[PDB]
């Protein structure tokens, strides 16, 4: 069919397999695995097991997960946890991906994993930037991409767009100052969504 | 020799321009003493010069009028001055000059070509388009309380 | 009267100096920095005017800002407007640098580099081809070229 | 200790701490150019969001669109038809050689040796053409979308594509005639930067920043997308982990794209150049201007978008940065409810302050170079 | 179909002129108001209305797929003419 | 090991929001409407 | 492509190359700037018979995730291991 | 009438180089330093 | 509610930290008025210190003082390696803002504004 | 008040004021500090200019866009000035020089002009004029430049007698020529005010409907000697401790006026020289007890 | 398949050992260098006179924007707002009315310039091919006001353009 994404069986259950593999190894931490209809296999933890699970990941010769594809986080403000931390793990032994998440709110910490993956460096500094998570042990937590004293955490979904404040060069005070923000013209807000279901596949209960 | 070639082909740029001031004074206002085949002349005074054998980018050019719109551009040339009928054939977007391929004629278009205006009286200054959107009660103009 | 005459030409002799050796520093922010390289590399030369490539800041008599201008970068760009001797002249290029561009709306982006230091060429366009920033250049040269320093001077 | 507040694409703030001539600290200080590309995505549309990627590596344009029309596609189940497939690796090969021609020579033009670049630019100027052919923009094309790409190619491109690549080679030559055996060139990049094949991993390294150490991986071998797995080529790999060795990998990963553009001309198939399916692509005008259902299609297509299945994605390319990727994930809706761009560059300059251990400052230009940085994508 | 005002301006195609008081209008003191003389309602106005011999035509605004979507037009009516929604052309069916 | 805290849980003083629209504003909670038109 | 053949032997020999081949100037072989019209092909969902959408709605077989575990025998790696690379035979060093 | 998009010529396009060509050049090393040192003798003479 | 603690396990520990920062604040301003070349005084910079300890000091989670003690410690280490310009610094005290009315009468005059 | 004209907004850069000031004198050292205080606050400028518009590049960044306006002007036009001043509600005259020339002498700057811009305007109809002139301003001065104010002073009450009038001390301040005049230095006691202040002394003017008709005097919170003043602006810019007309000036003692309202009658608390000499005298020093005042 | 960039060993016979030292102490691939930068020097340079002669383009070439008419000088746009719904920039403001003769037309449209990213997607999301980008790239301004567009200056763009811009979309219309 040539529009159709095909399927691919073989590596959906291989990829199902080691997720039931991973989950009886180690019990203690996992809540869920679920593999993707496009073959992606996720590892849903407790935050206690970021490091165990991470590290036999890494490290055990069935897993070889030697390469920190990527880390990042989720606001979903609905949920008590508001933040899921996604870890993106690749093992060039295997030839695979596999994705570990884990949750948090705004007062929990979570485990810095520098010692697994010193990838995790600047992609934890970048988490606590953008959506205020405290990365425990971390050998420098600080902002690394919004302004210095820049208040907030612009990745939360409750953070505006446009921000609270702004900068511009005052003449009087001979420096750049920042404002509270005013538009010439407000971001206009459009209302998309079809008020006629897409996807049945994913209707959820009543 | 070819240096001897090459002179003569540098000595006939100089008659190819009419002369010793037709040669300088393309050399001072353009800083190019080529000699091509006159395509056209737009109805400002542009002309349009073309040399296949030259390489794609130098195989087309103008030679801008002296004079548009009333402004003396023997000196201060723009590449705004070319019209759109030219501006197609002048950036290659089409193989085929305005003379051959005339632009199709509608009453609304600019008879006029405009460079650009900006920095003059004649710049473009913004505004809302739109009337006013509330009206206000006029109190009378009688008294009465 | 000669008097005049003289303020007339010494103005032109000026202006030609200033608009042919015109010397940028180039604030190479964001993508519209690649087609400012586009304007030096061969094609189009920009030294052939007498724009030398890269100047300076203590040497520059222009500053192109060519690309986003966010918060963060926001003072640093004025320290260096503050530091061109003068006479010294901005070059805003492309839609970010002219106005926020595609990142209007952010909280970390100005909004237009003419917030922050006094802009004489607007240069549209995301980014604005190689030959639309020399246009720009050029527009920039007419600009001096109208100039009529000596003649205000004397009539004060 | 002495310690400056800013030694040596974008802007860089790098804050060092010499001994001597010795950099016993390097600690960039970056977010000179964040622009919250990422929450302004929520903001968008799938197709209203395309553009964002092309000013991310801004010198990779349609590879990075490759990335992201990829995770889409992936999400809505459906596949681009072969030739879009096959016009995406033929530009994106020619991306690869825009990209190495700049990471080269200014790399090159960094350290003094500024000729290579003029050189080269005219060629990028040539390829910057077929850009502009096929979209109507120099460099932010937004061409390659999800689907397929936006319009087929004008007659006459490819003619023309095959009369650059042919002389090509010969201008790779006369840059390897200028570097690769000078011997200034060698003392500035042999044995600087190394870093071995472990610590490259778990530094979360990827593309040459792998390869010039000796681990021989690349994602158009091992997990290969549109149709690389269709194309024959070598992967350069290095032997020392330094500069040069990258630097060498670069080039010949250059000789390597010709020899793929030359692969991808050659067995250009025909047919249409985006899905035959009206409620992802939009319809032909002609189309739309005849038929009801097609300008209803083209009139959601373009207002509200396409809306794309609950999931999560995590699909990465082979950039010519290295591994560039996009975790997407879908509420249901038409807009995307989170975008993380991976941007190889990200793990690279992180991993600055451990490659310039022992080395002079001079090398920190080298090794920045090296790695081959653009701040729009570092920064997003 | 520029008309001025009492102060001199120009009033544009959507109606548009600042009233006398208006402080905005400084905004053109040594510079000038933009304003397009090809006013669209006049020159459509000027097309003449075309004669059909049939209840239903169709407008795409000419040039094929360069004009407007296919519309259908009925004629039924004899008090008015048939516009196109488009482009502003005008039909009547004769006889 | 884990702590006891009765507080009611307030992040008002570390999201960063100016005090002006934290106190100032209201809140709307509730289910959109049927759009009538459709 | 003016050189004088004095001046293209001058750079030929400094170069090392037979620049004259391969000029970086394009001349006339581009292609002309003005081409023939296209007449372009359409996809294979292009039928007026049995081409219901039901039966190539890419979107609409997309399904949720498949829940392996949920907390309410040999080992296995995620995937066979990764086959050596073999050495080119086009050019195995440079 | 007939499908006219962007193809190949028929049979493909000619041959692509893109290997590596930096030619040797020049005399060996025994020759280079025979010539200095001829160069150096006749000098000195 | 029986929650992770980030540094401290009760407010007393919580408490500690806080006046070592504010000691470290407080030794800092005479430096940074110096260092920056400030207008202010070093009695304005202490007064501006106090003035933000003491906004919080209704707080009695020890988590959120924690995370109120983290950032304050991350904002005095940009001060002390002056990662911070002058204009940042000075971003505090709000020179180029005109004064807010606060009374009812004020804001009633001006707009639609509480 | 006409509809455009409404105020709007939180009094941002973005916000509409309803101030549309024509500013004559835009360019010099008060005029860059009344502009910006306008800009920020969303009105409309016209700027009037006599210079080269390179000179007036400082005063764009000042106003969001539209919002300051550049116009061609001389002082000897009065159509030159009808066109700047004919759409303003508000018209203020900065215009002066701290010396004369062969073109202007010190009775065109401070008398002929201030006069032509106040008929100017009141035949235009504009409703606020604001013209400054001198504390020491005196029929009877030593100095033709405090001469010139006096006159041009009387003129200006008689030709528009709704004019606020606002006479200041010596003012102080980054441009200025008094802190940075004895700095440049290789009985009498004065009363200096900062530039701030007397920028928002303007603005608060426009603002507040009793200053019409009235004359205010702005004067500092200290008097100093002037021995002591420049011992202590040495001092200050660590330093080992020009005109005729300039010197007369400088050696004229501050006149009090207790008849006249000040900067508290508007709403503004004068600044003491002390806290803002450093910001004044810091550029001056190669790389401190307060002046004595009179109590 | 891979290769090896730098993987060879030098041959260590006399002849070779001696080979490098003559590289080494005569400086030849030094000398090789100033070879090609000679050759150069010599090569017609790849320089073009603009503003008289100009880049290529192409008919697909996305420039200034302008608004287009029907061959009657009835405007194209009917105010259908899809152009202003596509924006990724959220440059366009269009508002619209009923026109004194029932026409669906616009009484605002404007196009901030400096929040267009020139992408393109206004004129491919149009139905009536009104809004399109034109050809022109020598627009720069010397104020930031100048490049916000409204109706009339767009209107009048097409007016000034249309020749130029007919010709284009007449000759990329069968790829669209
Ligand atoms: C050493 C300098 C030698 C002087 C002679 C140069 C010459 O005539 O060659 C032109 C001729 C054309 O060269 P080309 O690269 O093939 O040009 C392609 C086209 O033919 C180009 O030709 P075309 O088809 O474009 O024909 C049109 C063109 C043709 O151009 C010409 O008419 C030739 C003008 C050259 C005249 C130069 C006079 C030299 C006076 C010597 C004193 C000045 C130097 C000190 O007409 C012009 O544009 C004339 C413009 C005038 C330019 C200014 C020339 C005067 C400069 C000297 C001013 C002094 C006062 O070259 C030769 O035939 C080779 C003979 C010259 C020996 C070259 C040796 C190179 C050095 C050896 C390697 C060592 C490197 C260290
Ligand atoms: C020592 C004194 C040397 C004085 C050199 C005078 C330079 C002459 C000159 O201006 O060049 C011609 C220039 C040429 O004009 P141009 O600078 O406008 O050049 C136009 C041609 N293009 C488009 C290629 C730039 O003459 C002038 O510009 C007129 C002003 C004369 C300035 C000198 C007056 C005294
Ligand atoms: C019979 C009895 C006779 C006895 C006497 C016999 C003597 C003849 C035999 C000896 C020959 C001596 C050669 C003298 C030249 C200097 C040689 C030299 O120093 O080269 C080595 C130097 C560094 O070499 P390097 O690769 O870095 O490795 C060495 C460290 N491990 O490498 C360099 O210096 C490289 C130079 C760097 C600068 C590059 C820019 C210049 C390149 C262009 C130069 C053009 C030639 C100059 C000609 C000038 C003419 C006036
Ligand atoms: N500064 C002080 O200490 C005090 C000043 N004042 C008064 O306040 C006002 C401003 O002071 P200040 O701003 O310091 O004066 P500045 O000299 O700093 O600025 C003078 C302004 O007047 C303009 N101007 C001067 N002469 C003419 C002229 N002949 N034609 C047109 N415009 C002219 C200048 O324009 P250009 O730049 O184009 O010449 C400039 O904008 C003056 O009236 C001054 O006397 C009163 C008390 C104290
Ligand atoms: S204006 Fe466009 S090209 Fe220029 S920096 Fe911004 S996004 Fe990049
Ligand atoms: S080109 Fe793109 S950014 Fe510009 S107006 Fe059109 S849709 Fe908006
Ligand atoms: S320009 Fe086209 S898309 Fe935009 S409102 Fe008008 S008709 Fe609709
Ligand atoms: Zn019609």
């Amino acid at each position: 069919r040539p529009t159709v994404r095909p399927r691919n069986d073989v590596a959906h259950k291989q990829l199902s397999a080691f997720g039931e593999y991973v989950a009886e190894i180690l019990p203690k931490y996992v809540q869920q695995v679920q593999v993707s209809c496009f073959n992606e296999l996720e590892i849903c933890i407790h935050p206690d097991g970021v490091i165990p699970v991470l590290t036999f990941l890494r490290d055990h010769s069935n897993a070889q997960f030697k390469s920190l594809a990527d880390l990042t986080a989720v606001d979903i403000p609905t949920r008590q946890n508001r933040f899921e931390i996604v870890y993106n793990l690749l093992s060039l032994r295997f030839n695979s991906r596999i994705r570990v998440k884990t949750y948090t709110d705004e007062l929990t910490p979570i485990e810095s994993s520098v010692p697994v993956y010193k990838a995790a460096n600047w992609y934890e500094r970048e988490i606590w930037d953008m959506f205020g998570v405290f990365f425990a042990n971390h050998p420098d937590l600080r902002r690394i991409l919004t302004d210095y004293g820049f208040e907030g955490h612009p990745f939360r979904k409750d953070f505006p767009l446009s921000g609270y404040v702004e900068l511009r060069y005052d003449d009087e005070v001979k420096r750049v100052v920042a404002e509270p923000v005013e538009l010439a013209q407000e971001f206009r807000k459009f209302d998309l969504n079809s008020p006629w279901e897409a996807f049945p596949a994913y209707r959820q209960p009543p | 020799m070819e240096l001897l070639q090459v002179l003569k082909r540098g000595l006939q740029q100089v008659s190819g321009h009419g002369g010793l001031r037709g040669y300088l004074r393309v050399l001072f206002r353009a800083n190019d003493v080529r000699v091509g085949t006159l395509v056209g002349e737009d109805k400002y005074g542009n002309k349009y010069y073309e040399d296949n054998k030259q390489f794609f980018g130098r195989h087309r050019w103008v030679i801008y009028t002296t004079e548009m719109n009333g402004k003396n551009t023997f000196w201060d040339v723009d590449g705004s001055m070319v019209p759109p009928e030219w501006h197609r054939w002048l950036h290659c977007m089409t193989d085929d000059p305005p003379t051959v391929k005339p632009p199709t004629a509608r009453k609304f278009i600019w008879t006029n070509h405009k460079f650009n205006l900006s920095g003059t009286p004649q710049q473009y200054v913004p505004y809302s388009t739109t009337r006013k959107k509330i009206q206000e009660w006029v109190p009378p103009s009688t008294p009465y309380k | 009267s000669r008097g005049e005459y003289v303020v007339a030409k010494l103005d032109d002799l000026i202006n030609w100096a200033r608009r042919s050796s015109l010397w940028p520093m180039t604030f190479g922010l964001a993508c519209c920095a690649v087609e400012m390289m586009h304007m030096a590399a061969p094609r189009y030369d920009m030294d052939r005017f007498g724009v030398v490539f890269r100047a300076s800041p203590r040497q520059s008599d222009v500053m192109i800002v060519a690309g986003t201008l966010t918060n963060k970068m926001a003072p640093a760009l004025r320290k260096v407007y503050d530091q061109m001797p003068e006479p010294r002249y901005v070059v805003s290029m492309g839609s970010c640098a002219n106005g926020g561009g595609y990142y209007h709306y952010s909280y970390s982006v100005v909004r237009g580099c003419d917030r922050i230091v006094p802009v004489d060429i607007y240069v549209p366009g995301c980014p604005p081809t190689a030959e639309a920033l020399l246009y720009g250049i050029l527009q920039l040269q007419k600009k001096i070229k109208r100039e009529k320093r000596l003649r205000i001077w004397y009539r004060r | 200790n002495l310690t400056l507040n800013f030694g040596p694409h974008g802007v860089l703030r790098l804050v060092m701490e010499l001994s001597g001539e010795m950099v016993r600290k390097c600690d960039p200080h970056i977010g000179l150019l964040h622009r919250g590309t990422e929450k302004l995505i929520e903001y968008k549309t799938y197709l209203q969001a395309l553009p964002y990627f092309d000013r991310l590596d801004y010198v990779s344009m349609m590879c990075n669109e490759q990335a992201y029309s990829l995770a889409v596609e992936k999400l809505l189940n459906i596949r681009p038809p072969p030739r879009a497939q096959w016009i995406r690796v033929l530009f994106g090969e020619i991306t690869r050689l825009l990209n190495h021609i700049m990471a080269v020579t200014t790399h090159a033009l960094d350290i003094g040796a500024m000729t290579p670049f003029f050189w080269m630019f005219e060629e990028r100027e040539k390829m910057f053409e077929f850009y502009e052919r096929v979209s109507g923009a120099r460099m932010h094309a937004a061409y390659v979308r999800p689907g397929g790409v936006h319009q087929d190619l004008p007659l006459g491109l490819m003619d023309d594509i095959y009369e650059f690549s042919k002389n090509f080679s010969l201008r790779i030559d006369e840059l390897e005639e200028m570097l690769t055996n000078n011997r200034i060139w060698r003392n500035r990049t042999v044995d600087i930067g190394i870093v071995t094949a472990e610590d490259a991993l778990n530094y979360g390294f990827s593309g040459v920043m792998l390869r010039g150490s000796g681990i021989q991986w690349d994602l158009r071998k091992t997990q290969p997308y549109d149709v690389y797995d269709q194309v024959e080529f070598d992967v350069p790999i290095g032997s020392r982990g330094d500069c040069y060795d990258r630097y060498l990998c670069r080039v010949e990963e250059m000789r390597q794209s010709i020899r793929i553009i030359s692969q991808c001309l050659n067995k250009m198939p025909p047919g249409e150049i985006k899905v035959d399916d009206a409620k992802v692509s939009p319809p032909k005008r002609a189309e739309m201007k005849t038929s009801m259902e097609s300008l209803i299609h083209h009139f959601k297509l373009y207002t509200e978008g396409y809306q794309v299945p609950p999931g999560a994605t995590y699909t990465a390319i082979e950039a010519p940065k290295g591994e560039f990727g996009v975790y997407l994930v879908s509420d249901g809706s038409s807009r995307p409810y989170r975008c993380k761009i991976k941007a190889p560059g990200f793990a690279h300059l992180a991993g600055l302050d451990k490659m310039s251990k022992g080395h002079m400052l001079a090398d920190v230009v080298a090794i920045i170079g090296t790695q081959d940085i653009v701040f729009g994508e570092v920064d997003r | 179909g520029v008309r001025t005002s009492p102060t001199g301006e120009k009033v544009t195609h959507t109606g548009q002129v600042y009233d006398d008081g208006d402080y905005r209008k400084v905004r053109f003191v040594g510079r000038q108001k933009e304003v397009n003389e090809n006013f669209a309602i006049d020159l459509i106005a000027e097309q003449p209305v075309s004669q059909v011999g049939s209840r239903v035509i169709s407008c795409d605004g000419g040039g094929g797929a360069l004009g407007h979507p296919r519309v259908y037009i009925n004629l039924d009516k004899e008090t008015k003419t048939g516009t196109c929604g488009y482009c502003g052309l005008q039909f009547r069916q004769q006889h | 090991q884990l702590i006891t805290v009765d507080e009611k849980l307030d992040i008002t003083t570390i999201t960063g929001v100016p005090e002006e629209h934290i106190k100032t504003r209201k809140a709307r909670i509730f289910v959109p409407a049927r759009n009538n038109m459709q | 492509a003016s050189a004088t053949r004095f001046i293209q032997w001058l750079r030929n020999w400094a170069s090392g190359r037979d620049l004259q081949a391969k000029l970086q100037l394009r001349y006339q072989e581009i292609s002309k700037r003005t081409q023939p019209p296209p007449k372009l092909p359409v996809g294979p969902s292009h039928k007026l018979s049995n081409n219901y959408y039901c039966t190539r709605d890419g979107r609409r077989e997309a399904m949720p995730p498949s829940i392996v575990m949920s907390s309410q025998k040999k080992a296995v790696s995620p995937a066979p291991p990764i086959k050596r690379w073999e050495l080119s035979q086009d050019e195995p060093y440079l | 009438s007939k499908v006219k998009q962007d193809m190949p010529p028929v049979g493909g396009y000619g041959p692509i180089d893109y290997k590596r060509n930096l030619p040797r050049r020049g005399l060996s090393g025994y020759s280079m330093f025979a010539v200095g040192i001829g160069a150096l003798l006749f000098g000195y003479w | 509610t029986s929650v992770k603690p980030i540094f401290s396990r009760d407010m007393n520990e919580a408490k500690r930290r806080v006046r070592e920062l504010y000691r470290a604040w407080y030794r800092e301003v005479p430096n940074t008025v110096h260092l920056f070349q400030l207008d202010i005084s070093v009695k304005q910079g202490r007064d501006k210190v106090r003035e933000m300890f003491k906004k919080n000091a209704h707080i009695t989670d020890p988590r959120v003082v924690d995370l109120l003690v983290i950032k304050g410690k991350m904002e005095l280490e940009e001060t002390i390696k002056v990662w911070k310009q002058r204009t940042h610094v000075m971003r505090f005290f709000h020179e180029t803002e005109a004064p807010r009315p606060k009374d009812f009468l004020s804001k009633f005059y001006v707009g639609h504004d509480p | 008040l006409h509809h455009a004209v409404i105020p709007h907004g939180k009094g941002g850069r973005s916000s509409v004021s309803g101030i549309v000031a024509t500013v004559f004198g835009a360019t010099g050292f008060l005029g860059r500090y009344v502009v910006n205080h306008l800009g920020r606050m969303g009105s409309q400028v016209i700027v009037p200019h006599r210079c080269e518009p390179y000179d007036t590049m400082h005063l764009r960044p000042m106003g969001d866009l539209g919002q300051i306006i550049f116009m061609d002007w001389n002082g000897r036009d009065k159509d030159s000035i009808r066109r700047a001043v004919e759409h303003s509600s508000v018209v203020i005259n900065l215009v002066g020089r701290e010396w004369e020339t062969q073109n202007f002498d010190f009775e065109d700057v401070f008398v002929k002009i201030p006069q032509a811009i106040a008929q100017v305007s009141k035949e235009a109809g504009v409703e606020k004029f604001i013209h400054i002139s001198h504390l020491n301003a005196d029929i009877k001065s030593s100095s033709k430049y405090l001469r010139s104010k006096a006159v041009g002073e009387k003129e200006v009450r008689e030709t528009f007698p709704e004019a606020t009038i606002i006479k200041p001390a010596e003012i102080f301040g980054r441009e200025d020529r008094f802190l940075n005049y004895f700095a440049n230095i290789r009985k009498t006691v004065k009363q200096p005010v900062y530039i701030v202040d007397v920028t928002k002394g303007i603005i608060n003017a426009i603002k507040d409907p009793d200053a019409r008709g009235k004359t205010f005097a702005f004067v500092g919170p200290s008097r100093y000697l002037l021995f002591d003043l420049v011992q202590y602006v040495f001092a200050v810019a660590h330093r080992p401790f020009t005109t005729r007309d300039k010197v007369e000036r400088i050696h004229t003692t501050d006149k009090i006026l207790p008849h006249l309202p000040g900067l508290e009658d508007l709403g503004v608390e004068a600044t003491p020289l002390e806290l803002k000499a450093i910001e004044v005298l810091r550029r001056h020093r190669t790389y401190v007890q307060p002046a004595k005042t009179i109590p | 398949t891979y290769k090896y960039v730098n993987l060879r060993e030098p041959s260590m016979d006399m002849k070779s050992v001696t080979d490098r030292a003559a590289q080494t102490l005569l400086w030849t691939e030094l000398i090789r260098g100033l070879g090609m930068t000679l050759s150069y020097l010599f090569r017609e340079p790849a320089t073009i006179n603009y503003p008289f002669e100009k880049g290529p383009l192409s008919p697909r070439f996305r420039g200034e924007h302008a608004l287009r008419r029907y061959p009657s000088g009835e405007e194209r746009c009917i105010a259908c707002k899809l152009c202003e719904a596509v924006c990724p920039a959220q440059a366009i403001t269009i508002e619209a009315e009923p026109r004194a003769d029932g026409s669906r037309r616009t009484t605002r449209y404007d196009i901030d310039m400096t929040k267009c990213i020139y992408c393109g997607f206004c004129q491919e999301a149009c139905p009536v091919d009104a809004i399109v980008e034109g050809p022109n790239f020598e627009f720069s301004t010397e104020t930031h006001e100048e490049l916000l567009y409204n109706k009339e200056k767009l209107l009048n763009n097409g007016d000034k353009w249309e020749a130029e811009i007919a010709a284009n979309i007449q000759a990329d219309y069968l790829y669209r």
